[PDB]
């Protein structure tokens, strides 16, 4: 039957777009972002075992196989995803739908559905198969809809302004077919009959009725650019708005660059919205009354004038793809150009060292061969299409012509008839040019709202715990791991089933090397992530339970990678919480040992910060960050070590701060060297997903085990 | 489904992307 | 005398256009890239003792002097360059023309020439003057030249196209004149005395007129392009050939960005050579052509037209100016939005963990704010114009029917000239807006090309040198550095005048740590940067009187991180020297061992590596370069073991082999370790760019000097 | 001439953009 394949929304995204392309092959439409997140790709690429696993929680009874060279039995299920290594550069994955009369069928996601052979196509892809097939438990169902629909929700209470566009705009025309029909007038009243004085008259009447079509003009397209501003921040605003709820998964799985894309991709859909929205209402309605308007003037060169449009459409049509496949190769070979240059510009030591500027220079010249071989044939494209356009809009032109001065000469039309005619041509042969040139702008416009709107219809963060809010008002209690289990994706589980518990007050430290998840615990604390097995439990009560707002807003957390933001201090400090003194804020200075490095800055009132400036510091960045987790002041502290900038001496005000914030808080450190820890109460050691042993340093030392070892590394 | 069976860490090694 | 302002070219140079703005107000136009050069601009900003140093090489009495805050004294003499902070997050450069009535003139390099007030000037700008004042040893002069003509003499053979696009282009219009009069034969004679059989003919006639005449522009049209093509590529090929060939000095200087973007500046001006100078040689000629076709046709109704396009002209440059104004503004706020918002999207972990998603979501709402604020207010200019450009083509287009009736019925012309002349119009008018609305792409055009052709103005690497190869074709002999200093620019010497010996076929290793050189000394051996003071010495000769190409082909050298290119092992061993037998390249990997690694690739030395090696590990990208180091057989031989990956498992291999050359070639070995340097025969370690102590390992030993020390602390 | 003098590492230190 129909064959399916869906397209790239970005370039990650191989793998689930096979999926979808399989589930749509059986009646199973998704949302690709709710399949992305299901199959959990990642920036790298996609594991067959993540395919595996959505599509056996789909319903596809899927299998694993490893291909042999032979593949060609009548015996397993078509059509099946395969993976490729396309010109030996990257993985990929397509999917094979018709295997017959040695000729193999490919939808493969980056282009349309393709045809190989067998020696070819057997060269090329190394093994490797999965088998799906909608056995039980299996239904066909489509959770997807139109986003357009969603987006007109936007012009909606907009609508107001829309009718003075289009009120306006047919007072326009109502007074332009009036202003063609002066070549008439003058034909017919003027040189035959000499009447000067009505010559007179009617050159001011047509002025003024020109002057008026410009006031008017001038006013509908005031209203037009306020129109579009309006609706384009409308989207980019709400999408953003949206954005920030949502977990952390949807943030690690890609990356900043396909969600500042987003953005013009809304920008996008306000020149789509716009253009579409007028010219279907306004444009459709202008040709209608031409051609009424001309079939009363002539019948005959009524049809002449639409076989023009015809063949213009058709030329339109003809010419819209490979335009498009040409562009496309262009876009290719010029990156694939300036990787070489960008390559050889960097080298350039090892090329002027080894005396080899003759082989960069030849092989860059080749590329340059390349680009401008593809840029000349897409501009022989051009010309083609200019050349087909101008033979049909100069010879319908003569014809026009050739046949009014036919009709005038039987006795069925008059000259001024004639020359009218000829003017208002316009008003009935540019809407329909403007209807057809509208066509691609739909189709870029529907893929782009469709990409933008997979991430609308996503779960935000908050929808998807379950609260108790009222019953507990204080986070005071035990903190406690029980049979805690975690993977980050696809990956392999980093952290096992652990069993760890946090007595109440008390100064805790964890000991890890080699990243076995060691700040992991701390994310999963400040509840970023949800562990599918086990819990953790506070004052006897599941982190799941309570409320998330109050949550974030009472845990502190320190990044080991510290990030400021630009703006100024006074600001920044306090980000989060507005409604602040200085009198707490400067305690918290004091006592964080951050003022002493404010007198050196311009205006203590307005000290202006940069991203990434020369003057910061990444010690007076962490600085900065535990200032603000003590102005937080919550119960609930982790921390993670300077590893530079004098630790040995930040150490002392250090202990300052937490022996000195004189109550009974739970503060977490994070570090990799012993000799802080030593005072710790309890300290915590984490290898490779499980820890060893609780306790304190006395004890473990007496143990003799792996961390005398390390504490004999250390010294 | 007569093809030879491929173990998990090959599908965890096969990077596809 | 007029006040004369240079644009600065890249963003990091401030400190250049303001010293050659003053050097054009004192006469000596001199290219920006050879005062760039003297300057020693960085990648970061301009030291202003480079400023002070370049304008005393010059002629010019340079003084330096910390501006007071009191800046009324009419004792120093005008103008003076100074720094303005115009923000926290840049420093800038400008010159202060005079004062007058307590109003300032500044000439920002950025931004022409703008007028301030002592209330809001004193605010920006930092204590700074510098004193520039001709010497007696200035000279006005003129080293600057029309850069344009040279980049004709790539035209100039091309005589064939270019007069064949002329003659095509003439027979065009000639063409378009002889169909222009249909309207009036139609209505002069075949309406009035009804000749049905010269009607058919004589629209036959036109018809095939026409066609010949879109044949003609077809013709025309694929030789422009193909014209445009090979120019833009040789212009292309042209400069990158050149840039190539230069010392590394401006490599350092310059990033690789402002290094590429030239190949787009290369395509902006090739459309401004053909296409400005084919409408200037066809265009204004066949707009003659019209001039005097409608002067015998009518004369009055000429000076209709002529005022039309009088008006037209002025509308167009009165407004050409403030649309530029908006454009710029619009992008640097369109740049500040996005940077601002991917600082958003980075520190999501900090947006998220305090809880201000409203802080960042309100900032970025009254950003957007004012990008579409900006974006309407270009907006309205741009609608103000497209208003102005219509209001003045529609009153012509009545005004010249009312002309023409007036005419006709005072008996002057005939009905059918009146038509004819309409019809005629679009010769005399539209070649005339081309050549208004082309003045932009000029005056854009020629600040291309001049920063395109300043760097092709500067000498290159080769001929810096004077050499005397015939003499001595052989690197063999001994190395001696004696009193020599060299500097990267104008900062603080790395190395100091030294003393040091190589002997000939003799291993020596150089130890450099804690910052000091070990890469600077090498690259000053391999006359990568001309030595200042003293020289260095082979075979008692100087290296600089040999020829460059047999040096660098002598010399093998391994940087401290490595550089793969994309292609294939096969030719990226053999980079630089082809005619190579396999049979040595095998040899070669016996020594460089790199054969373990061949067998379990696909391909033996076929196989392509994915993007710069991505796939290897650093490790094995040292060993192949060290193959790459020993193809060229060379007399000598510089490494820098790998720092950690080594693992003592190649290490004994690299030994081996270099105990295998066998033969008296000169080693140089650079690490940061003691470890394998015991075998080495004589060590010399490098302290703050000294050589304090030269001998073997066992007499610093018992010298007891900081080299044991430094051996202690390793072991 | 009027203005304090500036020594050479001042100068050094005196960065545009
Ligand atoms: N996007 C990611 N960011 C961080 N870790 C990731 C990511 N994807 C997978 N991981 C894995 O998660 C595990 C824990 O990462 P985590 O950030 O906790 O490192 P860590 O224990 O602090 O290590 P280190 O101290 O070396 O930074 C690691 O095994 C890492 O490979
Ligand atoms: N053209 C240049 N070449 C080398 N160093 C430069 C240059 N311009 C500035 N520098 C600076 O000079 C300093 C010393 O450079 P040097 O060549 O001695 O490096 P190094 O100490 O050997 O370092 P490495 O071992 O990493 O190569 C560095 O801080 C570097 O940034
Ligand atoms: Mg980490
Ligand atoms: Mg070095």
């Amino acid at each position: 039957k129909k064959y399916v394949c869906v397209r790239q929304y970005d370039l990650t995204d191989c793998g689930a777009a096979c999926l979808s392309s399989i589930a749509q092959y059986y009646g199973l439409k998704m949302s690709l972002a709710k399949i992305r997140e299901m199959t959990g790709t990642d920036t790298q690429g996609t594991n067959a075992y993540g395919l595996i696993h959505a599509a056996k929680q789909l319903g596809f009874s899927a299998k694993g196989v490893k291909a042999s060279k032979e593949d060609l039995l009548k015996d397993f299920r078509l059509p099946a995803i395969a993976n490729v290594i396309v010109d030996n550069r990257l993985a990929h994955f397509v999917v094979i739908y018709s295997i017959k009369n040695r000729i193999i069928t490919v939808a493969d996601p980056g282009k349309g559905i393709v045809r190989y052979s067998m020696d070819d196509f057997c060269s090329i892809w190394t093994g490797g198969l999965v088998l799906l097939e909608p056995g039980e438990a299996f239904q066909k169902g489509d959770y997807t809809q139109n986003m357009m629909v969603k987006f007109a929700g936007f012009l909606k209470p907009l609508k107001k302004t829309v009718l003075c566009i289009f009120l306006a705009s047919l007072l326009y025309t109502a007074l332009g077919i009036a202003g063609s029909f002066y070549i008439k007038f003058l034909f017919d009243d003027l040189i035959k009959f000499e009447k000067l004085n009505d010559l007179h008259i009617i050159s001011a009447g047509f002025a003024v009725i020109f002057l008026l079509q410009i006031f008017l003009n001038y006013y509908r397209s005031i209203l037009v650019t306020k129109l579009g501003m309006s609706i384009d921040k409308s989207i980019m605003m709400e999408y953003y708005s949206h954005v920030l709820k949502l977990p952390m998964n949807f943030f690690n799985s890609r990356k900043v660059g396909e969600i500042i894309s987003r953005f013009m991709d809304a920008s996008k859909i306000r020149q789509a919205i716009s253009g579409a929205t007028l010219t279907i209402m306004i444009d459709t309605i202008m040709a209608v009354i031409g051609g009424i308007l001309l079939y009363i003037q002539n019948s005959s060169l009524f049809f002449i004038s639409f076989i023009i449009i015809l063949l213009y459409g058709i030329i339109v049509t003809v010419f819209n793809k490979p335009i498009q496949n040409a562009n496309r190769q262009i876009m290719e070979d010029n990156a694939k150009l300036t990787s070489a240059l960008v390559e050889s510009v960097k080298g350039i030591e090892t090329i002027k060292s080894f005396g080899a500027e003759e082989q960069t220079e030849k092989s860059t010249r080749d590329k340059i061969e390349t680009v401008m071989k593809s840029s000349f044939k897409e501009g022989m494209l051009y010309i083609n299409l200019s050349s087909l356009t101008g033979i049909v809009a100069g010879l319908g032109g003569i014809v026009i012509l050739w046949a009014g001065a036919y009709n005038v000469i039987k006795g069925n039309m008059s000259g001024g008839q004639l020359l009218a005619f000829n003017a208002l041509l316009a008003y009935f042969l540019t809407p329909v040019k403007n209807l057809i040139d509208l066509q691609p702008l739909i189709q870029t416009a529907v893929v782009a709202s469709n990409r933008l709107g997979e991430i609308l219809e996503l779960a935000t963060e908050k929808e998807l715990r379950e609260d108790s809010d009222d019953f507990v008002i204080s986070l005071k209690g035990d903190i406690e791991f029980r049979n805690v289990d975690f993977r980050y994706g696809l990956r392999k589980p980093v952290l096992k089933n652990i069993n760890l518990t946090i007595p109440k007050g008390k100064t805790v430290a964890i000991v890890g090397e080699s990243g076995s998840g060691k700040t992991t615990l701390a994310k999963l604390l400040m509840n970023f992530y949800s562990p599918e097995k086990g819990d953790i439990l506070i004052n006897g009560h599941s982190i799941k339970n309570i409320s998330l707002e109050l949550i974030r807003k009472k845990i502190a957390f320190v990044s080991q990678d510290v990030f400021i933001f630009s703006g100024t201090v006074k600001e920044n400090l306090c980000l989060g919480n507005e409604n602040v003194d200085m009198d707490e804020i400067i305690k918290a200075a004091k006592m964080a040992n951050a003022h002493d490095f404010i007198e050196k800055l311009p205006l203590k009132y307005d000290t202006f910060l940069n991203e990434s400036g020369a003057n910061l510091s990444e010690g007076q960045k962490q600085r900065l960050a535990i200032a603000r987790a003590l102005l937080k002041k919550p119960d609930i502290l982790i921390l993670d070590e300077a590893t530079s900038n004098l630790d040995s001496i930040t150490e002392n005000h250090i202990k300052d701060a937490i022996y000195g914030l004189e109550d009974d808080v739970t503060v977490i450190i994070i570090a990799h060297r012993l000799s802080t820890i030593v005072n710790c109460d309890k300290i915590y050691l984490l290898k490779d997903g499980e820890i060893v042993e609780s306790g304190s340093h006395t004890e473990l030392i007496a143990l003799k085990g792996c961390y005398f070892k390390m504490w004999k590394q250390t010294e | 489904n007569i093809g030879r069976e491929l173990t998990d860490e090959e599908l965890m090694e096969m990077t596809g992307g």
